[PDB]
């Protein structure tokens, strides 16, 4: 499924409060997400069958 | 000839156009083709032969009424073949391509323009 | 369009509905019954069941409008009607006994007759066929000449030779001239009927 | 491909999962229904995906997996239906029934069923021309003096397209504390929103936000717009109006008020006049709004 189905058929891989109206620290959570994904993909090489789901 | 099976189964161009125009007008002048065609009083404007002599287009002047135009078109299309047969039997031409009757829409323009100009208002003393 | 194809335009005529069922023919009866099922668009701002409604004047007002300023356009139209009425009353009071029977004071009658006296019956169409443009005559549809009368009147009243004369006074004067078959707009109609007579042979090209 | 054993195992799994879900939600497994399953699965697995088919679903295997053919003959080999060898036993059985009904009679808001759902009802693929033949027979049956059973049979083959376009909804007459009868209605035009109260008896006094209408609407055109509804039904000077409008501009507010007064006045006029107002465009919300 393509990017224009993100809220129609797919969901969001990461879930947190940052992007909500009035909340703070969206950039911090985004950078944390990027490092987490790189770290997990390098620490579990060829094991991950699908994307990570980062819940907060 | 066993007709039952068969039934059941450029300067020159201008001269031919003029000859066929005269011939078709003279055929329409009488009930020779049919009485129904004669009563219509069909008038022809011109005759045009395709450059390869595959069809002879006879342009018939249309009238103002629409049901009359449709009836005239029906009768003409029904009578085209008999007109071709008569034209060859009278030896006006040895070979006549199939005849196609085409309405002329260049005459209604001048008729309606004259109708409008006959009652239109023009300038003072002009 | 935000309206679907099903939606049909409304009929604002107030006397149509009051027509008795007895006078209805079978065809009109069927149309009336059919309309009940159909979806109807919301009536637009503008036309109304008012007895003073005049579609011709509404169209003239819409054609004088600039930038959606309908209040100003209607103000100009009503000022023009008032000026026409006042000029006719002034001309009527200064008239002899016999001349008062042939002076029109109804401004709507004058406006309609003026716009009728400016309608061209025939027009020209630019058609370039032989590498040179050819203006062929053509008879105009009724809508086209009705539009042309109004367009010529408005363009004449917007000409800049009319300097600091406010729009209502110019428009009333032009309307009263056209009422009597005078003025530049009647001349524009005549000089079109003449340029369409000087080309009555090019009609065959059409 | 889904073998029948697979479907059987799926059915057993669904039954056990249904009993588990009823256990989880505290409900009695015996009376636990498909609506209850849907509600429970919506609660336990919340998903706001716009696509209703991309959301979690716990359906019967019969519903979720596709279907297959039916047996048309037994072990002896004899077909069950007497019209089997036509290859269109359902369709021709239906035509035979209709013809018999027509013979019996000869001795004595909705839409026709469309071809694909006719095929679904018959469980047989059929062409366009035979569909037309069936519909012509149905029409011929309708024309005759069809009885009750015949009308039910015809109703089997007709879905709904709604006849309510005929009928605008009439507001109920309410009573104020003084004992005066009135009716309330609402309308909207662009961003303007209006609510009107029309009293059964009045003298033509319209109050917009507590202000007389000629003072609220200086421009003559808006007063024309407020005049249009009462003038159409010849009831000028016969009602009092108390309206409150908010938002929009001058013309949007005038139009919203006009719609609200038309909808409120629907209560005190004849049904014929309600239809006439509908056909004049006086009861339809104008949907034309600014485009992005």
């Amino acid at each position: 499924h393509a990017p224009h189905y993100i809220a129609h058929r797919k969901g969001w891989l990461s879930l947190h409060t940052g992007n909500l109206d009035g909340e703070d620290h969206a950039a911090e959570r985004t950078v944390e997400d990027v490092f987490l994904r790189k770290f997990m993909w390098g620490t579990f090489p060829g094991c991950l069958a699908d994307q990570l789901v980062l819940k907060r | 000839k066993n007709w039952l099976k068969k039934f059941a189964s450029h300067a020159r161009l201008r001269a031919l156009n003029g000859l066929l125009y005269k011939a078709l007008t003279d055929l329409l002048c009488t009930p020779e083709v049919s009485q129904e065609l004669y009563d219509l009083n069909v008038e022809l404007s011109k005759v045009s032969l395709t450059p390869d002599f595959s069809a002879c287009r006879a342009y018939w002047k249309t009238t103002l009424s629409a049901e009359q135009n449709a009836h005239m078109e029906a009768v003409l299309q029904r009578s085209a073949a008999h007109m071709r047969h008569l034209l060859m039997s009278q030896q006006t031409l040895r070979n006549v391509p199939p005849i196609v009757f085409v309405q002329d829409k260049g005459n209604a323009a001048l008729a309606e323009l004259d109708q409008l100009l006959a009652v239109a208002d023009f300038g003072p003393r002009d | 369009s935000r309206y679907s194809p099903e939606f049909k335009d409304p009929l604002i005529d107030k006397e149509y509905y009051r027509k008795p069922v007895e006078e209805l023919t079978e065809e009109e009866k069927y149309v009336r019954e059919l309309k009940k099922t159909q979806l109807i668009k919301a009536a637009p701002a503008g036309k109304t069941s008012s007895v003073f409604e005049d579609p011709v004047i509404s169209k003239f007002t819409n054609m004088m409008m600039i930038g959606g300023n309908k209040v100003l356009a209607r103000s100009l139209m009503i000022q023009t009607l008032e000026a026409v009425k006042r000029k006719q009353f002034e001309k009527y009071h200064a008239a002899s006994a016999e001349e008062q029977a042939t002076i029109e004071r109804n401004p709507y009658t004058i406006f309609h007759q003026a716009l009728k006296n400016c309608e061209p019956m025939i027009g020209l169409v630019p058609i370039l066929k032989g590498g040179r443009f050819y203006q062929v005559p053509v008879p105009l549809p009724d809508r086209r000449r009705r539009f042309l009368a109004m367009k010529w009147m408005i363009t004449e009243c917007r000409d800049k030779k009319h300097q600091r004369t406010l729009m209502p006074e110019k428009l009333s004067h032009k309307l009263l001239e056209a009422f009597h078959n005078q003025g530049p707009v009647i001349k524009r109609k005549h000089d079109l009927h003449k340029m369409a007579e000087a080309n009555r042979a090019l009609a065959h090209y059409r | 491909t889904y073998t029948e054993d697979f479907i059987k195992k799926q059915i057993e799994e669904f039954n056990i999962g249904k009993r588990h879900l009823a256990n989880m939600m505290g409900e009695d497994p015996e009376t636990f229904t498909q609506e209850d399953i849907d509600r429970a699965i919506a609660y336990l697995f919340p998903s706001g995906l716009f696509e209703k088919r991309a959301r979690p679903v716990m359906k019967h295997p019969e519903q979720i997996f596709p279907r297959q053919r039916a047996i048309q003959w037994g072990e002896d080999g004899r077909p069950f239906h007497y019209l089997f060898y036509t290859g269109k036993q359902s369709y021709y059985s239906l035509m035979h029934d209709v013809y018999g009904m027509l013979l019996n009679l000869e001795k004595h808001g909705s839409r026709w069923l469309i071809k694909e759902e006719l095929e679904e009802m018959l469980v047989e693929k059929l062409s366009d021309l035979d569909y037309m033949q069936f519909i012509r027979l149905l029409e011929k049956l309708l024309t005759s003096q069809c009885g009750a059973a015949e009308e039910e049979f015809v109703q089997r083959f007709r879905r709904s397209v709604t006849l309510e376009s005929k009928k605008q909804l009439i507001e109920p007459v309410q009573y104020d504390e003084q004992g005066m009868a009135f009716s309330k209605s609402e309308g909207k035009r662009k961003t303007a929103k209006a609510e009107a109260i029309v009293y059964k008896h009045g003298s033509g006094r319209i109050k917009v936000n507590g202000i007389d209408y000629q003072l609220y609407f200086p421009i003559t055109q808006d007063r024309e717009q407020l005049m249009f509804p009462f003038h159409f039904v010849d009831r000028l000077g016969k009602h009092d109006v108390t309206c409150t409008v908010s938002g929009g501009g001058r013309s949007a507010q005038a139009g919203a008020i006009r719609l609200a007064m038309a909808k409120a006045l629907c209560s005190f006029v004849t049904e014929d006049e309600v239809e006439w107002m509908r056909q004049a465009g006086l009861l339809t919300t104008d949907p034309r709004v600014r485009e992005r």
